[PDB]
């Protein structure tokens, strides 16, 4: 456990865990790339 | 779009059946429909077979 | 799923054919002309795909799913089929309704009964057939009967097919064995046609 200034609750407290926690962060959304022309030479990757 | 069947008309007992469909004006890669068998025994019902994609998702 | 058998209606007449079974929306009706691919008419209950009359009109009320055609025509002579979407991600297929928009007029069957040959019976096989023909609709299901209980065993029946005067006809073949048909004097095949049933008998 720590923080700079502990009795203060203006500080913020930074804590370091023992075991590592399994977490799953996902995006259910299944996409294509547009990728439209707007040259000269410059391409924009839309979402589809 | 066309779908034409192909294969042997006359099979034998306890042997193994195959058939192979082949499209015309259509992508299989296309995800907007399933691709599948179904069979109509003689003067008889519709029985769905089965069908695949391999549109897949993340599992 | 549950379709009804038979169905009928005269030119400009609207015929509405239910099918029951269905819990969800995903219901769907076919229809497929004899010696021909099905075809689908209506998708996703009411909804209509390309080049299909407005007159074709599908519904769904509680566990109850209905087809209505309106302004009957020759073309529409076919088996109709219903099917839908069940649980996850089956389907099924109902037994299909026989919808026949054939010309007057209407007739009762008639019924023609061979018993086995005496050719036949030397190969130790006995096969009795009856022959049905001249009948309207062109939807008929045939019974048998060994003396008065009825037979479960041997039947086959095949779809009927229409005759140069017009007339649907056809015929059930009944394979037995030679013992069963001594022992039983009489064997009766029960012919029903639009509820009304013609019989005939025959005894060595
Ligand atoms: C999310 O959605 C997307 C769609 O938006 C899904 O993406 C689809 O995923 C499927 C499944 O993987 C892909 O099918 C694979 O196809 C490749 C070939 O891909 C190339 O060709 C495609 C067809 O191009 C033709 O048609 C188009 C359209 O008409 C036409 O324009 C073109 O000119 C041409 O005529 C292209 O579509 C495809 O483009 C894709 O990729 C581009 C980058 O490459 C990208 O820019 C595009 O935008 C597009 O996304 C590409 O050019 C097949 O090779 C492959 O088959 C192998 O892989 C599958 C699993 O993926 C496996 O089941 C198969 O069995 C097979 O695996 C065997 O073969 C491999 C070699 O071929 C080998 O390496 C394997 O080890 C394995 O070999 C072993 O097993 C076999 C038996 O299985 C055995 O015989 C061997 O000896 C050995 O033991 C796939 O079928 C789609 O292409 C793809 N895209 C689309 C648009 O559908 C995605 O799935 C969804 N889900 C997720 C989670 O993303
Ligand atoms: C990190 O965080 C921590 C917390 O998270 C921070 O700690 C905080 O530190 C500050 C210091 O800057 C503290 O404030 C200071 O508190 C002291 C002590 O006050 C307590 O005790 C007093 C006396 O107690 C004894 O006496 C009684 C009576 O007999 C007994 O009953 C007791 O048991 C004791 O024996 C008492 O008077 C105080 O009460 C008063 O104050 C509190 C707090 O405001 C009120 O609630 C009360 O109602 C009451 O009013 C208290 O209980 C004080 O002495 C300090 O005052 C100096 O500073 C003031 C400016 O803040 C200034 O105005 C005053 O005049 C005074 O200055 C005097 O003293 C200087 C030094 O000698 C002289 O130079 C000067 O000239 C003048 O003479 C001050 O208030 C916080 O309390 C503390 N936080 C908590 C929660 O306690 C820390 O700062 C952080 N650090 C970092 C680096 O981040």
């Amino acid at each position: 456990i720590r923080s700079e200034n502990i009795t203060n609750n203006a500080k913020n407290i930074l804590v370091q865990f023992n075991t590592p926690v399994q977490i799953n962060c996902t995006r259910p959304n299944n996409n294509t790339r547009k990728s439209i022309r707007i040259g000269p030479g410059q391409a924009f990757y839309a979402t589809g | 779009p066309q779908l034409q069947e192909s294969g042997p008309t006359l099979v034998e007992a306890s042997e193994t059946l195959s058939l192979t469909c082949a499209v015309s004006g259509d992508s299989t890669a296309a995800c907007n429909s399933f691709w599948g068998w179904v069979r109509q025994p003689p003067g008889k019902g519709l029985e769905w077979v089965g069908s695949l994609s391999h549109c897949a998702s993340y599992w | 799923l549950t379709q009804p058998p038979s169905a009928s209606g005269s030119p400009g007449q609207s015929i509405t054919i239910s099918c029951t079974g269905t819990s969800n929306n995903f219901v769907s009706w076919y229809q497929q002309h004899a010696g021909k691919a099905p075809k689908l008419v209506i998708y996703d209950v009411n909804k209509r795909p390309s080049g299909v009359p407005d007159r074709f009109s599908g519904s769904k009320s509680g566990n109850t799913a209905s087809l209505t055609v309106s302004g009957l025509q020759t073309d529409d002579e076919a088996v109709y089929y219903c099917g839908s979407l069940v649980g996850n991600w089956d389907v099924i297929f109902g037994g299909g309704t026989k919808l026949t928009v054939l010309g007057q007029p209407k007739a009762a069957p008639s019924v023609t009964l061979f018993p086995p040959s005496s050719e036949e019976l030397q190969a130790n096989k006995a096969t009795l057939v009856c022959l049905i023909s001249d009948f309207y609709p062109g939807a008929v299901t045939v019974a048998w009967k060994a003396d008065s209980s009825p037979v479960k065993a041997g039947v086959e029946t095949t779809t009927p097919s229409k005759q140069s005067n017009n007339k649907y006809a056809a015929s059930s073949y009944l394979s037995l064995t030679p013992e069963q048909w001594k022992s039983h004097r009489s064997y009766s095949c029960q012919v029903t046609h639009e509820g009304s049933t013609v019989e005939k008998t025959v005894a060595p």
